[PDB]
């Protein structure tokens, strides 16, 4: 659960 | 509804859950997938992971 709720990276 | 996603943008992956990939790449989201981060198998490579969402767009 935690795997799909992390922060996302910011784009390029 | 859709299961297939292009990738918009290289991404490499920081650690082992996570799946890095190239643009262009084409994805399938595997399983139940909730959140920001979605497991997926890549059609280019064979290789699997967690991707994030941003990175990718809906494809055919």
């Amino acid at each position: 659960v935690s795997l799909a709720r992390r922060p996302l990276p910011p784009l390029p | 509804g859709v299961t297939t996603f292009v990738a918009l943008y290289d991404y490499v992956a920081s650690g082992e859950t996570d799946l890095s990939f190239k643009k262009g790449e084409r994805l399938q989201i595997v399983g139940y997938n909730h959140g920001d981060w979605w497991l997926a198998h890549s059609l280019t490579t064979g290789q699997t992971g967690y991707i994030p969402s941003n990175y990718v767009a809906p494809s055919d």
